[PDB]
């Protein structure tokens, strides 16, 4: 439900779910290729067996340590042991058969443990969505409408970033100071850009495009103060940075202030 | 104050695909034209079988130049943009004329008779089928009468086609679904390619962008054209880049009112909008990408219903505006920023307000 | 000789007299540049040795591995033999100077060959072997490099000053003329039909070369492969035919020789064969002499002073269109078609009107800068005047920058109106229809 | 229906003859309307007009 707010007061709450779950959630048909965006190492094991199902040699791949309808679940599943196929425990897995099985493999984990929280997630968002606005979506636009940015990248802020100035003393300096600061900000990895736009708009995750900025971002380059740090509201998400000539003390006290939580 | 020729011819354009699009929802009253016309007007006029038939052939007669026409300059710009691709996909960004160059974009950041020698150059290699290692010169942004034209043609064909209207190996849970199948083009076989090249979208969960292409999205489809086991001018591969060979191409290609039946057969061959969209592909979505605010409002348009993400992110947001306009109740929350305080808060007040049987 | 006399006599098991020879005088896998008729026409002398010490007009190359630079100057002769590896490199700016490598390295061009062994050596490894038909380093045929150098040297060679008559001892010899070797090595190079072949059909879909995208296509899709192997190369042909019609403005006997050459082959009946080869080389070859005069016509202006009713490069192709009359009308009317089609189907891509060239010498321009262009290189393995800026609703006439990059190539966004480039390709095609009439009469 | 279409497609092709022959005479841009009232206007020029007046007497 907070999802599909976030959706509806177009707002980006980054809660980036597995393909396969999103898919489910809107109601769609769940397919094998999921598998990929589920798990790639696993992905791989099943595609090299229907590879090797293929080959007439596999049967003798299985008479190296007798293959049955068996796997050793791991401790996510909660241990135990689950019966695969009823009357599989003592019938082998064959290649004139794995096929099916590989696709019970696949909702052995998509589906089979994962029933009850994929169908409360889709009745739960059913029931504050229409159907009809549901569809011509998919998992890609959930994901680019949800998470934003599938990063937090400077480009899109630039794309997305008024500056104005109430003081005009010098347009150079203001673009060598704007320069500086976004020079600055690219050298910026992962987390500490989300923690930067969190201070700036309280949200890692930039809008996907123009639209879904409900404020149009606005930063005021006010004249040189020596302590002054710079201010932030999220009514407008605008921004209030003092025309700072000496740098890395900015540079340095701004990633304190987004270092605090 | 400006008048210029392309908007003369785009405005004309407009205007057949409206009359188009008219011929179009009149047939596909044919069918049910003992009851849809014939016994809702008092005025009407009746229709027999072969008539029909007739009429039919009449009008594919009378359309075949026009048709010729769009074929061949979307065949040729289609197959310049595919070869675009594939030399992007092949060439080295280093030169200063490579495709993925920033200089090339044209668009974010010389002289005029370097750009006409450039175009005749262009025209004269591709001509004779001689336009390797150096990309073409075309403005698929000065094509918008083209672009109405296809629309229009694509829509009569939808119109009449859908007016017409696998297991063990090939199971039904190993086939993609809409997300991932791509229209007109057999789908990659799930097996033999890896996960890096077949799903590249699953190896980097970053590749997502606001422009992101559905191709690197989700690799590489195939097409079944060629001379293999083909023996049809259509089925004949695009690879091609002119205009006057791919003029002479398609030159030389050559009872109850209830069951009219149309058949769209147009070219001497069934024609299914999937084929025909899957042939021009790259140069669909590069229309759908460039023009989108005049032949966007079109209705039923091919771009439109095929449109990128954009699209759909802005119905998606206009919905919401739509939706949002009839409540009387905002979220009123009253959090606190702990952890667990907040979740019980979150669940206590969330199940009190929206809950009842 | 000695390894004809060696290679006459050996056993074929396993071994050919082709398979003993060309392992012999140009073993396999060794680098393009030491093919023995490559270094044969790139051998020369040095500027230095005709330009005296004082600055007289030349190229300047850079060679920064042997230090020089910032005022220490190697010439091109210099850039193929004397230093043939190192970090060289062309100066963008280009103020008179002479060459200098002599002090700072070993110039190896001080002192010439015998010029009559030169070409006799030409003679026998043309007639000899298919070395000929190898481009070197740069992906250039023998014959487009030689071309090449033929037209800087006319230009260059005018310079050369004779020692009229009218302290410093350690100078290099500066008394020499200027390599001829490049007129003579083209003219003989012109009458072997192997060279001949190679050239004219270079880029096609056998013939591939390194500095060329297409060679390089098996880690492709097929669909990419199919894509780039349909399209013939033509890159290298243009240049050529430009280099010999437009550039070498001294001679007129090359494209004389080149055409006695076609006439020779097209006419051939008892070797079985020659027919369509040669009939497909001459096909070639006019459409790329038709290109060079469609541009360089259409680029010149008729004007009515002075009469001259007839430029140089244009009165090149009339001369070459006139030879071979049967062949050259159905390729203008081939070219014709190509040129007009896009104006009668209604897709003339817009193009901003332009001036017309006085001269032959304006004309000349825009036509190096395109002809002289080469090829994409193939991907390996698998003070700032652009500023950045931070705005919203930037939206003024537009409509071209939504598109994905990978297309962007296609689409651009003080008229440029379809009118005026219709006309011009109007008056290309106008340009070539009267050239197929005077030609038909 | 049966000759509606035929004369539809006679002036579909009439129409597009310029733009499939490139001869279009350039027109300069416009705005299309939203509203009935100016969807009548603008027809209303192009339509309601006399011809030309005979030149009287000899
Ligand atoms: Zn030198
Ligand atoms: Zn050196
Ligand atoms: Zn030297």
């Amino acid at each position: 439900r907070i999802l599909g707010l976030c959706l509806l007061q177009n707002e980006l709450c980054p809660i980036t779910l597995n393909r396969h779950v999103i898919k489910v959630l809107l109601g769609r048909k769940v397919n094998w290729h999921d598998f990929a965006f589920f798990d790639p190492v696993m992905y791989e094991s099943l595609r090299q067996l229907i590879l090797a199902s293929q080959s007439s040699d596999a049967d003798a791949v299985f008479s190296a340590m007798d293959l049955a309808f068996a796997i050793d679940l791991c401790k996510e599943e909660g241990g135990g042991q689950v019966e695969l196929i009823p009357n599989g425990v003592n019938i082998p897995v064959t290649p004139q058969n794995v096929y099916e099985y590989v696709r019970k493999y696949a909702e052995h984990r998509m589906l089979v443990v994962a029933e009850q929280p994929l169908h409360a997630m889709r009745k739960g968002l059913l029931d504050v969505l229409p159907k009809n606005s549901l569809e011509d979506l998919t998992a890609e636009d959930f994901r680019l409408l949800v998470n934003g940015c599938g990063e937090v990248n400077v480009q899109m802020l630039i794309s997305f970033t008024s500056f104005n100035d109430e003081s005009g003393e010098n347009a150079e300096k203001l673009l060598q100071f704007k320069r500086w600061f976004w020079s600055i900000v690219e050298k910026m990895s992962m987390t500490e850009r989300q923690d930067l736009v969190y201070f700036w708009t309280s949200s890692p995750s930039l809008p996907a495009s123009e639209e879904g900025f409900q404020p149009m971002p606005s930063i005021t380059i006010r004249p040189p103060d020596d302590q002054h740090l710079p201010t932030a509201n999220t009514c407008i998400s605008r921004l209030y940075v003092p025309l700072y000539s000496s740098k890395q003390i900015l540079k340095q006290k701004l990633l304190l202030a987004i270092k605090t939580k | 104050n400006a008048s210029s020729y392309l908007t003369s011819a785009s405005s004309l354009a407009r205007a057949y695909s409206i009359v188009i699009r008219q011929i179009s929802d009149l047939m596909g009253l044919i069918p049910k034209y003992n009851h849809l016309v014939y016994s809702q007007i008092p005025a009407a006029v009746k229709l027999t079988y072969q008539d029909a038939v007739n009429l039919q052939n009449y009008v594919e007669e009378k359309l075949i130049p026009t048709w010729n026409w769009m074929v061949s300059i979307m065949d040729s710009t289609e197959a310049q943009l595919r070869y675009g691709s594939a030399l992007a996909s092949a060439g080295d960004p280093g030169h200063p004329n490579h495709p993925l160059h920033a200089s090339q974009n044209s668009a974010r950041r010389m002289s005029a008779r370097g750009d006409f020698l450039n175009y005749a150059l262009s025209l004269m290699r591709s001509h004779n089928d001689e336009h390797s290692d150096v990309l073409p010169v075309l403005d698929v942004c000065s094509l918008k009468h083209v672009a109405y034209v296809f629309q229009a043609l694509i829509y009569w064909i939808k119109a009449m086609n859908q007016q017409t209207t696998e297991t063990g190996q090939n199971h039904p849970f190993f086939r993609r679904s809409d997300s991932m199948t791509f229209l007109g083009c057999i789908p990659p076989n799930p097996f033999e390619v890896p996960l890096a090249e077949a799903i590249p979208l699953a190896d980097q969960p970053h590749l997502l962008q606001p422009n992101a292409r559905k191709e690197d999205l989700f690799g590489r489809p195939s097409q079944g054209l060629y001379s293999s086991s083909a023996s049809s001018g259509k089925c004949l591969m695009e690879v091609t880049v002119d205009r006057n060979c791919l003029e002479v191409l398609p030159t030389k290609m050559s009872p109850p009112l209830t069951s009219f039946r149309p058949q769209c057969s147009f070219m001497g061959m069934v024609i299914s909008h999937d084929m025909l969209l899957g042939r021009w592909r790259l140069s669909l979505e590069l229309f759908g990408r460039v023009f989108m605010e005049d032949v966007g409002a079109e209705p039923g348009s091919i771009l439109t219903e095929l449109g990128g993400f954009e699209v759909k992110e802005s119905k998606f947001r206009r919905e919401m505006e739509k939706l949002r306009n009839q409540q009387s109740r905002d979220l009123s929350l009253e959090v606190d920023r702990d952890r667990d305080l907040l979740i019980q808060q979150t669940m206590r007040q969330l199940n009190n307000h929206f809950g009842r049987r | 000789e000695t390894a004809q006399k060696i290679a006459k006599a050996e056993i074929s098991s396993s071994e050919k007299e082709e398979d003993v020879f060309m392992g012999m005088v140009c073993p396999s896998g060794t680098n393009p540049d030491d093919s023995p008729l490559y270094v044969l026409c790139c051998n020369d002398t040095c500027s230095f040795t005709w330009t005296g010490a004082e600055h007289i007009n030349q190229d300047i190359f850079e060679c920064r591995t042997c230090g020089l630079l910032e005022s220490l100057c190697c010439c091109t002769e210099c850039a193929r033999v004397c230093h043939k590896g190192h970090d060289c490199k062309l100066k963008r700016t280009s103020p008179t100077a002479y060459c200098d490598c002599w002090e700072k390295c070993k110039c190896k061009t001080l002192i010439a060959g015998q010029k009559s062994a030169r070409l006799d050596l030409l003679y026998r490894l043309l007639t000899a072997t298919n070395l000929v038909t190898l481009p070197n380093s740069r992906g250039e045929h023998l014959l487009l490099f030689l071309v090449q150098t033929v037209a800087r040297q006319t230009v260059e060679h005018c310079q050369y000053r004779p020692p009229r008559i009218r302290e410093d001892s350690d100078m290099p010899d500066h008394d020499l003329e200027p390599p001829r070797f490049a007129q003579l090595a083209l003219e003989r190079v012109l009458q072997d039909w192997n060279a001949l072949k190679s050239m004219i059909m270079f880029g096609s879909q056998e013939n591939k070369d390194p500095l060329s995208a297409s060679s390089r296509i098996g880690h492709l899709l097929p669909e990419e492969q199919v894509y780039l192997n349909q399209q013939s190369g033509t890159i290298r042909l243009d240049c050529f035919t430009h280099c010999l019609i437009v550039k070498c403005t001294a001679d007129i006997l090359l494209l004389d020789t080149l055409l006695g050459t076609l006439v020779k082959e097209l006419q051939n009946k008892y070797t079985p064969g020659r027919r369509e080869e040669a009939i497909a080389v001459t096909m070639r070859f006019l459409r790329s002499v038709a290109r060079v005069f469609v541009i360089l016509s259409v680029e010149m202006a008729s004007s009515k002073k002075k009469n001259n009713f007839i430029p140089q490069p244009i009165g090149k192709c009339k001369r070459v269109f006139q030879a071979l009359l049967p062949y050259a009308v159905e390729e203008l009317c081939n070219v014709a078609e190509s040129l007009i089609v896009p104006v009668r189907m209604g897709i003339a891509r817009p193009t901003a009107p332009f001036t017309l060239a006085s001269t032959s010498i304006d004309a000349m321009q825009g036509s190096e800068e395109l002809f002289s262009v080469e090829p994409l290189p193939p991907r390996p393995s698998s003070m700032l005047d652009e500023p950045l800026e931070r705005t919203t609703n930037s939206s003024h006439a537009n409509g071209a920058a939504q598109a994905p990059r990978s297309m962007q190539w296609a689409v651009r966004n003080n008229a440029s109106s379809y009118l005026t480039s219709a006309s011009s390709l109007a008056r290309a095609y106008s340009i070539v229809i009267r050239q197929i009439s005077d030609l038909m009469g």
